[PDB]
């Protein structure tokens, strides 16, 4: 049913580019991280994710729960 | 050849290896430079970054280094600094200790030629972090992680969360052109488990990623930069000067060096991290112009 | 005449010192890494920055290094990388050549134990810049200035403006906690004379600034950073990858690394700079991303 | 007599702070460079000066001539 949206910023590029991803809420966030990394052409396996305010996120939970705890604005640390 | 020096001297003579370091007092950058002699630092991984890190700290006159690595020097490592071809086949820690003692006989060394992640070694590792400081029975002032895999990083993470041990972590990318350092104060800043990389989170064995007959790319330039910023952060931290970075990246392609601050995950997978966060938040809630000698031209500041 | 160029191997084995370098192809960073063997670089000043610079280039497998320094290794230099206490009393260039040849016997070395600024030496210096390249009679690909005084910098500046020689300059501050690199393409970017520091401009002898029994502070950390960024710029320039910086600073206190681009002064005091600017202005006037696994139907807005 | 004003930015500080200096036009610019350096607590002797657009300035000229050739917006390279 429900979808969630994330705005993911690449912290390793001086331009700080972002990608907006639409995600079915039951998707494990690990798959979102992977998708984002692939979009930014940085290695998926070694990438981590934090909130806009710098709080560490464990991506082994659903997109939906990430959204509820943290909102849509995130930063990928390759 | 160098002789041991009991008291670190400011004397500007050719024979004084501390002269250009102690000049940092006179120049008012570090008021108490000699304090460097009172600290012990543990380095896990004496490869590309770790070897240069050990050398820089040895040249600065750190009180003690503890080195952990189980690997041997190979010629394939000759693209990076520190080790020389004749040392191929020696253990990294034995080779390093020999060179480093020659470089500065004032520095104490304790080296361990083992894999810190195994059941047998883990307890010894923790004992050495806790008791291997400058005075036996006191902890090391800092642990530096210069390893090349997540398992070893997670091991150091687990140990330090448990002990409440401050540490710094460094990494360099597989494509050789990016790297970073990070300061982990358990409870205060993000631990490695607060925001795990994809492979750790997805519980994938990192071994499965590694194809035989392919290696990571590495450059002596990147190693030098990353070790340099790592040890700079160490000096700033131990000697209280400048601004300590909690995270500092390096992107060589575009010369971009992002600073960030990683905050703890309140639901971090590591229970000790959670405990440390609790202690930290409690301890926080309980806490209490220019002179111009020569201005004959009458220049004035608006 | 030709110079032979040996074959750097991609083979991922423990005995191959170029395995982790050649992996830059596979990782798609540098398509033609082995080209490094075809270049010659001159380094003036083999001290704090210059020694590490020479080592990094040696480990990369540069074709040839030319080293210029007139100083000797002292124990007071032991706070910096590279030289070891047993080398105290040796000339920096002889000490460096010995260590570096051990590190990588594939690299050619030519060293000169002299002060490049004097009447006797200056012309030899320029001859070596012009003819000391990988093939004798061809120029070096780059000069790197790792000296610690303006007189030596001005000397390299004068020489390179005259020859039209591209060079990079590095410096570290007296308080040990800042440094920079700069790329000088005579005519295209600012030369050292385009924007002289106060002391040079005011014609003050820099010697007068030196009080006896006081030295500049230096740190092995800063040296490592500055050498690292310098040689990174060299690789980017010679091997055409990433963005070459025209100026990159380093402020250790606050971890600030400013990039800039210095442009030529049209009325630069150095006539050759002016001439080079003239030649330059004349010559000027003349994907879609694939996701192997997307089973959860994530889509990009 | 006549005065010129310069806005000098310190390029080596992340905040890029500036100082506005009022200068009698006949003052040698070398003295301005010195004053600016002292204001920013960076060594005068080793400082250089460029225009906002990055053109090198030789400061052995009057403030007045610097102003005429380059304007008031300058950057000190310590
Ligand atoms: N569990 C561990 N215990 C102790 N040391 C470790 C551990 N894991 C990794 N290290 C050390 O980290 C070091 C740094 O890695 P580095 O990549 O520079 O060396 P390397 O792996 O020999 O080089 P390459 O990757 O090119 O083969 C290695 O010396 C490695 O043995
Ligand atoms: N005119 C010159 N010709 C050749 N080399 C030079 C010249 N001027 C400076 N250099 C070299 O630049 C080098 C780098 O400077 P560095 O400050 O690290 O060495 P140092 O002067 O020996 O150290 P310290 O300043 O602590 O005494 C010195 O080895 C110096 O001899
Ligand atoms: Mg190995
Ligand atoms: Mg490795
Ligand atoms: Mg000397
Ligand atoms: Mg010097
Ligand atoms: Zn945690
Ligand atoms: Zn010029």
């Amino acid at each position: 049913m429900s979808k969630v949206s994330f705005k993911i910023t690449l912290t390793s590029d001086p331009r700080l580019p972002y990608k907006v991803l639409s995600v079915p809420e039951s998707t494990p966030f690990t798959a979102v991280l992977k998708f984002a990394a692939e979009e930014f052409k940085v290695p998926a396996a070694t990438s981590a994710i934090i909130t806009n305010d710098g709080i560490g996120i464990n991506p082994a939970q659903t997109a939906g729960n990430v959204f509820l705890k943290h909102g849509s604005e995130l930063r990928i640390i390759p | 050849g160098r002789v041991r020096i009991e008291k670190m001297s400011s004397e500007v003579v050719d024979s004084n290896p501390y002269s250009r370091l102690m000049a940092l007092k006179r120049m008012g950058i570090v008021s108490d430079y000699e304090k460097i002699r009172t600290f012990a630092v543990a380095i896990v991984g004496v490869g590309g970054v770790g070897s240069v890190t050990a050398e820089m700290l040895t040249r600065c006159g750190i009180g003690k280094l503890l080195l952990f690595d189980y690997d041997k020097v190979e010629l394939a490592n000759m693209n990076r600094l520190f080790f020389q071809p004749h040392q191929a086949g020696l253990s990294k820690v034995q080779a390093a200790e020999h060179t480093l003692r020659n470089i500065n006989p004032d520095v104490l060394f304790e080296v361990h030629n083992y894999n810190i992640t195994t059941v047998e070694n883990f307890q010894h590792f923790m004992d050495r972090i806790s008791n291997g400081g400058l005075e036996e029975g006191k902890p090391v002032d800092l642990v530096l992680s210069c390893v090349d895999n997540f398992e070893a990083r997670m091991t150091i993470n687990t140990a330090c969360n448990e002990l409440g041990q401050t540490w710094m972590e460094s990494g360099v990318s597989e494509n050789a052109v990016s790297g970073h350092i990070q300061l982990i104060i358990p409870g205060e800043s993000a631990c490695f488990a607060c925001a795990p990389p994809l492979v750790v989170a997805a519980n994938i064995d990192e071994k499965t990623l590694k194809r035989e007959g392919v290696c990571a790319a590495s450059l002596p330039t990147t190693m030098g930069v990353v070790a340099g910023i790592l040890v700079q952060n160490v000096l700033k931290f131990l000697l209280n000067f400048g601004t300590v970075s909690f995270y500092l990246g390096y992107n060589a392609m575009q010369d971009f060096f992002p600073t960030m601050s990683m905050k703890p995950n309140p639901q971090c997978d590591d229970r000790n991290c959670r405990k440390q966060q609790e202690e930290y938040k409690k301890k926080v809630a309980a806490l209490p112009e220019i002179i111009h000698e020569d201005n004959e031209w009458g220049i004035e500041l608006v």
